[PDB]
């Protein structure tokens, strides 16, 4: 990692800069890792949390609509159910002309 | 200008020649021949040879 | 870089001057003009005016840090050429300004990625 | 045979229901649907009269 | 210039139309394919008509918020027959219902207007000044809308900050832009390039709705208006409300 | 963005889950009356025969007397068309869905909320939300 | 599936339910343990998701507004201007609640590839125009004889030039279709045809696709 | 890419035309018709044009 | 507000510092790259503490 | 000042707004399958933009 | 998306409106609307089970079904 | 590297600009549409799909299918012809597609 | 590629190519016979699987483009040239039928 | 009728009428310094609009036959040369003409020239297709 993998380690910091920062820089290896963590770790969180908004947002465009056409039915059902007793009490005053009134 | 006799449409078996003819057209071409995949490939290549 | 591009400014704002007061119609699309034209010509103008008032200051800097620090500069060819490479560029990202306009995708690409 | 798919062709309902008849129905290999796939998306060029006599005059397949 | 000449022979176009691939358009009573035209020009010193504008547009003029001197009531005439059918001061409930006002709703509003209890961090939606608008762009959420802009006189920017978009609005430049909006939602925006007196207080209010609450507006509001009946509801709104239906 | 810019991909949180009752027999319904391909929209809603009767006798569902009825395609009043008798042999082989459809339509009605739901406040936990 | 008639539909049948024992399909469905949360949720969902409306106490029937900003609503709920009735999402009372897509698009005469490079349509809008226009020359004095514009609308055809006037529509804004509409007033009252005038082929580069033998120049292949 | 080079593919159309000091949004009448003709994802993710 | 549906978008505050609404897909792009992109610094942040 | 604070800070406050305060929910929501998230703090007020 | 919350209103005005919808829908529905006119709006029936559960209640009662049907037979009489 | 992007421009932008400067009689489209693919297929316009993982999460990558896929319903569109493809599986993982040829519907991806 | 099955022309393979030669380089008709190459995957070599990719064709043509019942079965020649464009859904019908044609298995 | 006929269906009639009308209005704007011609007169009209109508139906088969726009364009195009030649001179000798003797003479030369030597030159034109 860096110049070791040179080997005329000299020429490498010249034919850099001919300026030498490598005690600094290994210092900042060291530093730089004890200090990235717990920056990831809380875009690890907000991550997911972009993660959770797309899904509610697939859902919501795609299922909204079906649940609010099964509220509907619901709704319609309802009035079915209420149609057929009024109309069971509709026959039965056809039945009976003024004996339920 | 009068028009001629439209065919049927292929059967697989002459669609299978005529894939059969292409990729030894495909197959004929020179890798410095530079030329892409065109409807005009064939007229261009035609074209590089009497120019050359 | 204020040789090359004066010109340029002095064009347009004659230009808009002829506009204003002979009704040439240079920047009036109904018969002609574009107002693009007219943005097109100060901004070309416009960055490199930027980039000369930002460099001298560099400069400043690049006397001040090695006379206290009595060494040399880290390395003042590269300094220079990487001043010049940017006054080159600054002719060629002159639509960075103008992204909204309705400028041609290449265009505004080729702006992007110069700058 | 690995990379053939259907792409959205012939979408039509699959009875999971055991109880549906249109499953039976699209077991049998004469069951007629009531209009051709690639004709569902195509605008109907008859008028309103034309359409409603030939629906009246139509018969099962079976 | 010069004349409509005595006769004109035309070339009637082929291939224009390819429903039925079919490409000749015309057909004499004899049943024969025309491919020319004879024009005859009868009168020589009658002028030529002005071609008639085939152009209908639903027009919403997005303006400032106007200050109301008085808080006029709901009133309702009869069958104008300025007799009144109905008077009444509704307001909004927080149950969201329309109840009777016991209050003087001019009061209400020059109370709020004159001293309103603000806050540090007050949020947007509940302080507005140079964001309010007299009409509200609405269009449907999670679907491609092709928006044209231009400028009738000098480059203004339909800028929207929540959308995070803004068009150049140039003149002459009719500058196709698409806009797709993934959610149901209300933008406030503002012009976003220097036009001159009223540059800061020209605002855009922009609601994105689900297709039905936005096919709700279209036909309470947007197709109403762009049918050049009468302005009877059983003639107009109701007629495109039972004629036109998605 | 880039390769590995995010630095960590969100690949636990899974698809939101429909626990609505009666979804699943209701897009069954819903696919079987798009076979069978009826103009009319009425339709979609399993009660249509007791809501919009009118579809089986002559297809008035809307008075016209002062609106005027002003056809001009057959994409125009699709409501007001009485069901032709090939579409009521398509619409006859949906029964079963839309009994079923029905049934359970009328199984979620019947649930009442008693005194016994404890857990009545901390449901979005059983309603599958903690992701 | 036993009788060789299964599926047909009986004579007479009236889809009716009534007097139907709904335990029979008792098995044809599953619902999950907190059914019944779900279905209040669903209410509550729909009755404050669709309810756009509110019951006007003196009218004692619903009405509605254009939609405003919370602002608004809530520190001006009672300087509400443009009250209309609500008239309902569809005619019949049936449901809205769909999602939707991209209708197909429409037939194209006049590509816009011709110049998609460009974002603003200014040679797209006169390249479409000019299209237009010589259809309209070719047929604007026989609209009202033959055309959408006859007094028997039972025999309406549709005008020839519709497609590309809706393109062009499209390609346009609105003053610069007005700008071509001066153009071609000016041009309908000269009566002047491009041929009449167009010299410019002459001092263009010859191409493949000006061959004499035009129709022969393609090559048609299955 | 999800925001550009999609004129052609859109559900309709809106004139976003600028006056000074306020805005005009135009309704060509085609979209209309556009209006009418948006499919429907109907049951399990079919769709259809009535 | 649309009935109880509150299409309101931004719900910023005053002293705000994010953008005014992440509510949209551009914006919540851009607010995701730039603290990612803030992330990426921590080598070079160190090695300007050491110097 | 260099290190600790500019690289700790922003996700403290954005742990504790979380915590203490739900990251500023509007609470008077219906459904949560179907509703926006209120995102935690991802603009970092430490950086100079 | 962002929906908020009300509970079912019960405002008794908008019940009254409902509650004669609902009447006039039943009516007209009961006899496969052979009617000469037909007033109901099939759309505002929904809203009377989510705006006036009370009523609705009252409705799925027999008794209270009867009593409703016995009213609204000697209000048409 | 930048002369080569201006040579680049200067080759498909300026000079085919040049080409056609009059109405044509013969292939006018044709030749207007070899104009315009030379410009405005450029990869870098188009290039991004094809890595798009990086940028689209498997949620956002799911719904952003379908409004590439309504985005660039054309088909008369030559860069929608060198757009990568929207009928694949998010590499991560894919929540909504299990198989990219099982649709109820062509032009959707479900 | 955008409606194509492969991220890539090359991918496509032999067929893509063959789509490729069959119009010039500025023709959205080669996407529209690399869809019918992609149609055309394991139904060729069988007279059912053929003629289900003709029909797959049709859908296809009938949901890009506004498309009349019938119209596609009234076309006059069904052969392909350099500069056919997909303008019309008869031209795209024809492009993805010559893309089922030169699919090879 | 009118009477007969609702508020909207009165609306269209009306609108039909007036679009209908457009010529009409034109009548009674006329310019000075136009230079006046003597117009074909209606039964030349009809006798040319009957010599097309036969060039017509002598083209009708070929062009139907036709599956090739560009074969149906390219005759169209010689018949169209051959054609605005003829109208050329007819414009030229009826702009000319001192009176409706000389408007009908120059009609009458254009309607022999479409009915002799036009039917012989669209049946060779036809016969090469
Ligand atoms: C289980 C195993 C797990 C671990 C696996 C890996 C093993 C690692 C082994 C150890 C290792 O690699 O040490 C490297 C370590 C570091 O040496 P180095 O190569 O001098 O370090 C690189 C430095 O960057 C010094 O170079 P420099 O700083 O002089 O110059 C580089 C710098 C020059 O910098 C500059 O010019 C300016 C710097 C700032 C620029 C910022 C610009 C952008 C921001 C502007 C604001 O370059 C740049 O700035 C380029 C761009 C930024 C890159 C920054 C990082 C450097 C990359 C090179 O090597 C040593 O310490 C040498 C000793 C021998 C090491 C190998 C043997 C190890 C022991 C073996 C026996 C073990 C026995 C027991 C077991
Ligand atoms: C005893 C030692 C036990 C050690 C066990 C091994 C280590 C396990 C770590 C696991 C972490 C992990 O996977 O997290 C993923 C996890 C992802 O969760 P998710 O996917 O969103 O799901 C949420 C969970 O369902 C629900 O989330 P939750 O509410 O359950 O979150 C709890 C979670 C929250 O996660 C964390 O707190 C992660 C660790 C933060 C950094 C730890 C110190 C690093 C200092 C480096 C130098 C800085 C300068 O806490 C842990 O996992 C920590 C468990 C052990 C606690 C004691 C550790 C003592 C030794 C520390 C060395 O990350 C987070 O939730 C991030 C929350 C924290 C954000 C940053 C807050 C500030 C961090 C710096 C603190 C101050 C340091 C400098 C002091 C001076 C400042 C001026
Ligand atoms: C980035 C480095 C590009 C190459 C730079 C160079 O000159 O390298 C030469 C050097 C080799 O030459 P050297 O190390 O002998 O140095 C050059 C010395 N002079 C000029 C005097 C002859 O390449 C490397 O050291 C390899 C680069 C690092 C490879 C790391 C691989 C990790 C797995
Ligand atoms: C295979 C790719 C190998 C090289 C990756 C980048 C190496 C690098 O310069 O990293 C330092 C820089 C800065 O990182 P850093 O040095 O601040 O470290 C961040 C903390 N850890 C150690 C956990 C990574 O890295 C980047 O900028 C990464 C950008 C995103 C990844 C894609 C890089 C594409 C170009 C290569
Ligand atoms: C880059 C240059 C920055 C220059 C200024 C840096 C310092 C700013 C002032 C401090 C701000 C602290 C703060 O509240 O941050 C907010 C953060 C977050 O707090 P928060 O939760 O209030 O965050 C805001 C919350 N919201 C957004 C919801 C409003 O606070 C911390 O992280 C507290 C950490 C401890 C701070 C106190 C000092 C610790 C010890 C330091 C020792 C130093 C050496 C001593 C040697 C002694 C020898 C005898
Ligand atoms: C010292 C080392 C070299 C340093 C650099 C010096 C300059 C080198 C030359 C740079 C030229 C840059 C031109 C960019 C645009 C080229 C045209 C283009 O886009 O082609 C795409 C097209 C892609 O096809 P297409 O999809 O555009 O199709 C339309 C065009 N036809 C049908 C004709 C193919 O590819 C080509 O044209 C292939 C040739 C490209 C390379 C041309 C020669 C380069 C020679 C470099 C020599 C270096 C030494
Ligand atoms: C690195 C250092 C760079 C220094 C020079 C920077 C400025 C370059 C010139 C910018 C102005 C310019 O020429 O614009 C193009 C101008 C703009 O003129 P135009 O406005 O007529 O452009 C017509 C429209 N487009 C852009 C689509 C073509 O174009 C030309 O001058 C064309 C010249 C002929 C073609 C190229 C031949 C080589
Ligand atoms: C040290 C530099 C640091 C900063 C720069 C970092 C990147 C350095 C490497 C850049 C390499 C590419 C430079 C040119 C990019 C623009 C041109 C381009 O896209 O070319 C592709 C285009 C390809 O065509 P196209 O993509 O523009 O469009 C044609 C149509 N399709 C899409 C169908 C192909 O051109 C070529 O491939 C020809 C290039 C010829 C010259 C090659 C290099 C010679 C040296
Ligand atoms: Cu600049
Ligand atoms: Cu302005
Ligand atoms: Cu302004
Ligand atoms: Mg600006």
């Amino acid at each position: 990692m860096g110049s070791v993998w040179f080997r005329n380690r000299y020429w490498w910091y010249r034919s850099l800069y001919d300026d030498y920062v490598a005690r600094e820089a290994k210092l900042a290896f060291g530093i730089a890792a004890f200090i990235w963590l717990p920056h990831y770790y809380w875009g690890i969180h907000l991550n997911r949390a972009f993660e959770v908004n797309f899904s509610h947002r697939n859902y919501a465009h795609e299922w909204g609509p079906r649940r609010n056409r099964l509220a509907h039915s619901l709704e319609f059902e309802q009035f079915d159910m209420i149609l057929e007793n009024w109309q069971d009490l509709e026959d039965e005053y056809a039945q009976r002309g003024d004996g339920m009134l | 200008g009068f028009e001629t006799v439209v065919p049927a449409p292929p059967t697989r078996d002459d669609e299978l020649r005529m894939i059969k003819a292409t990729e030894e057209q495909f197959l004929q071409q020179p890798r410095y021949k530079l030329y892409m995949n065109e409807a005009h490939r064939i007229a261009k290549m035609n074209h590089g040879d009497r120019h050359n | 870089m204020l040789a090359t591009i004066t010109p340029v400014l002095g064009a347009a704002v004659i230009m808009m001057a002829f506009d204003r007061h002979w009704q040439t119609t240079f920047f009036e699309y109904a018969y002609g003009g574009d107002p693009i034209l007219s943005q097109h010509l100060f901004w070309f103008f416009g960055h490199p005016e930027v980039y000369v008032l930002i460099i001298p200051t560099f400069g400043f800097i690049n006397m001040i840090v090695p006379h206290n620090n009595t060494r040399r500069v880290a390395s003042k060819h590269h300094m220079i050429w990487a001043i010049y490479v940017m006054a080159y560029m600054g002719y060629l990202v002159w639509g960075h300004h103008m992204y909204l306009v309705g400028l041609d995708h290449r265009s505004r690409t080729m702006y992007s990625t110069i700058t | 045979a690995l990379n053939k798919r259907n792409w959205g062709y012939n979408a039509h309902y699959k009875p999971e229901l055991e109880r549906s008849m249109k499953k039976v129905l699209y077991a049998d290999p004469n069951y007629k649907f009531p209009i051709e796939w690639p004709e569902r998306y195509m605008a109907e060029t008859k008028t309103l009269e034309q359409v409603m006599d030939e629906e009246e005059n139509w018969e099962y397949y079976k | 210039p010069g004349e409509v000449l005595p006769l004109r022979i035309i070339k009637y176009p082929l291939g224009l139309e390819t429903i039925h691939n079919n490409i000749f358009e015309n057909t004499n009573n004899e049943g024969n394919v025309e491919l020319f035209r004879l024009r005859f020009n009868s009168n020589s010193s009658k002028m030529q008509h002005k071609l008639v504008q085939d152009t209908i547009y639903l027009t919403l003029k997005q303006k400032r918020y106007n200050r109301k001197k008085v808080v006029a009531p709901q009133i309702k005439y009869y069958k104008k027959t300025d007799l009144v059918k109905y008077t009444g001061k509704p307001y909004l409930s927080n149950d969201k219902l329309l109840k009777q006002s016991i209050y003087d709703q001019t009061t209400q509003y020059k109370l709020i207007k004159k001293n309103k209890k603000r806050g540090e961090l007050i949020p947007v939606t509940l302080a507005r000044r140079i964001l309010r608008t007299k009409k509200t762009l609405v269009l449907p959420a999670h679907v491609n809308i092709t928006l044209i802009t231009n400028s009738y006189d000098i480059v203004h920017s339909w800028f929207i900050p929540g959308l995070g978009i803004k068009l150049d609005c140039v003149p002459g430049r009719s500058t196709h832009h698409t806009f797709f909006i993934d959610n149901v939602g209300f933008y406030y925006g503002q012009c976003a390039e220097i036009c001159g007196r009223y540059h800061h207080h020209m605002p855009i209010r922009v609601c994105a709705l689900p297709f039905e609450h936005f096919l709700l507006w279209w036909n309470t509001f947007g197709l109403p208006k762009m049918l050049n009946t009468v302005s009877r509801k059983r003639f107009e709104t109701h007629y495109e409300l039972r004629k036109y239906s998605w | 963005m880039a390769l590995f810019f995010m630095a960590n991909t969100a690949i636990s949180v899974p698809s939101v889950l429909d626990t609505s009752p009666c979804m699943k027999q209701m897009l069954a319904y819903e696919d079987c009356v798009l076979d069978a391909n009826v103009p009319q929209q009425e339709v979609i809603h399993p009660q249509w025969p007791t809501i919009w009767p009118r579809l089986l006798t002559d297809g008035k569902l809307l008075e016209f007397d002062k609106v005027p009825f002003h056809p001009e395609n057959i994409y125009n009043y699709t409501y007001m068309r009485p069901l032709t008798k090939k579409n009521k042999q398509y619409l006859y082989e949906c029964e079963e869905e839309r009994f079923v459809f029905k049934a359970c339509l009328r199984k979620v009605i019947s649930l009442k909320k008693t005194d016994k739901h404890t857990s009545w406040d901390t449901a979005e936990v059983a309603n599958l939300q903690l992701t | 599936d036993l009788p060789a008639d299964y599926g047909k539909m009986p004579a007479g049948y009236n889809f009716l339910t009534r007097g139907k024992d709904w335990r029979e399909y008792d098995k044809d469905f599953i619902l999950r343990t907190d059914a019944v949360w779900e279905k209040f949720q669903l209410e509550h969902f729909f009755r404050n998701y669709m309810k756009c409306f509110f019951f006007d106490h003196g009218l004692k029937k619903y009405q509605m507004f254009e939609p405003e900003d919370m602002y608004t609503v809530v520190f001006e709920g009672w300087a509400l201007d443009d009250l209309i009735t609500f008239p309902g999402f569809t005619p019949t009372g049936r449901t809205n609640s769909y999602q939707i897509g991209l209708s197909p698009r429409q037939r194209t005469v006049v590509p816009t590839q011709t110049f998609y490079q460009m974002q603003d349509y200014y040679m797209l809008c006169g390249l479409r125009f000019e299209r237009w226009f010589r259809c309209d020359l070719v047929y604007h004095d026989q609209r009202h004889t033959k055309f959408d514009q006859v007094k028997n609308q039972k025999n309406y055809k549709t005008y020839p030039c519709y497609r590309e006037y809706y393109e062009a529509q499209y390609a346009c804004q609105d003053d610069m279709f007005d700008f071509l509409m001066e153009l071609a007033y000016a041009r309908r009252a000269a009566d002047n045809f491009e041929s009449d005038f167009a010299s410019h082929e002459l001092t263009t580069l010859p191409t493949f696709y000006d061959t004499p033998k035009a129709a022969e120049r393609k090559t048609y292949t299955y | 890419r999800l925001i550009e080079w999609q004129n052609e593919s859109s559900l309709f159309t809106v004139r976003v035309r600028a006056r000074q000091w306020y805005w005009i949004y135009k309704f060509e009448l085609k979209n209309f018709t556009d209006i009418l003709s948006t499919p429907k994802n109907i049951g399990n993710n079919r769709w259809q044009i009535n | 507000m649309w009935g109880n549906l509150w299409t309101e978008a931004s719900y910023q505050l005053n002293f705000n510092i994010g953008f005014s609404s992440l509510r949209s897909d551009v914006l919540i792009h851009l607010a995701q790259w730039q603290y990612w992109w803030w992330f990426w610094f921590a080598l070079i942040w160190s090695f300007y503490y050491f110097i | 000042i260099v290190l600790t604070w500019g690289w700790s800070s922003f996700q403290i406050g954005g742990y504790n707004y979380e915590r203490f305060d739900d990251n500023g929910e509007r609470r008077n929501t219906l459904y949560w399958k179907l509703s926006p998230v209120e995102f935690p703090q991802s603009k970092l007020w430490n950086r100079p933009s | 998306m962002e929906v908020k919350y009300r509970g079912p209103s019960d405002d008794k005005l908008e019940c009254e409106f409902l509650e004669n919808n609902l009447l006039s829908c039943l009516r007209e529905k009961s006899v496969q609307d052979n009617v000469a006119k037909m007033t109901c709006r099939p759309e505002f029936l929904v809203w009377f089970f989510l705006e006036c559960p009370t009523k609705a209640a009252v409705y799925h009662d027999p008794k209270g079904l009867r009593n409703i049907f016995i009213q609204d037979k000697i209000k048409q009489k | 590297v930048c002369g080569i992007y201006v040579i680049h421009v200067i080759y498909n932008y300026m000079i085919p600009y040049y080409w056609v400067s009059t109405p044509l009689k013969n292939d006018e489209f044709t030749r207007l549409r070899m104009k315009d693919y030379i410009a405005s297929t450029v990869l870098e316009e188009v290039y991004g799909i094809s890595y798009a993982e990086w940028g689209w999460l498997p949620h956002d990558f799911a719904y952003n299918r379908m409004r590439g896929l309504a985005g660039y319903m054309h088909p008369d569109d030559p860069r929608a012809m060198c757009t990568s493809t929207f009928h694949r599986k998010h590499k991560y993982i894919e929540h909504e597609v299990e198989k990219v040829g099982d649709y109820h519907h062509m032009t959707y991806p479900k | 590629m955008a409606q194509t099955a492969h991220q890539n022309r090359y991918q496509g393979g032999l067929c893509y190519a063959q789509c490729n030669e069959l119009f010039s380089f500025w023709n959205p008709s080669i996407q529209q016979c690399w869809k019918g190459c992609d149609f055309g995957v394991g139904r060729v070599n069988d007279p059912e699987g053929r003629i289900e990719a003709q029909q797959m064709c049709k859908r296809w043509a009938a949901e890009l483009y506004w498309t009349y019942k019938g119209e596609l079965d009234t076309i006059k020649d069904l052969r392909v040239h350099a500069d056919m464009y997909p303008t019309t859904p008869q031209n795209v019908y024809r492009a993805c039928l010559a893309g089922v044609r030169r699919q090879k298995f | 009728n009118v009477e007969e006929m609702d508020t909207i269906q009165k609306m269209n009639y009306e609108a039909t009428v007036n679009m209908g009308r457009q010529d009409l209005i034109t009548r009674e704007y006329t310019f000075y310094s136009d230079y006046e011609f003597i117009p074909i007169q209606e039964d030349r009209k009809q006798q040319m609009e009957d010599a097309l109508n036969n060039l017509h139906k002598i083209i009708h088969p070929t062009v139907t036959q036709l599956k090739k726009k560009a074969n149906v364009q390219e005759i169209q195009d010689r018949v169209f040369r051959k054609l605005q030649g003829w109208e050329g001179e007819l414009n030229t000798c009826v702009f000319s003409a001192k009176n409706v003797r000389d408007s009908n003479f120059c009609a009458d030369r254009f309607t022999n020239r479409i009915n002799t030597e036009g039917v012989e030159f669209v049946k060779q034109i036809l016969r090469e297709y």
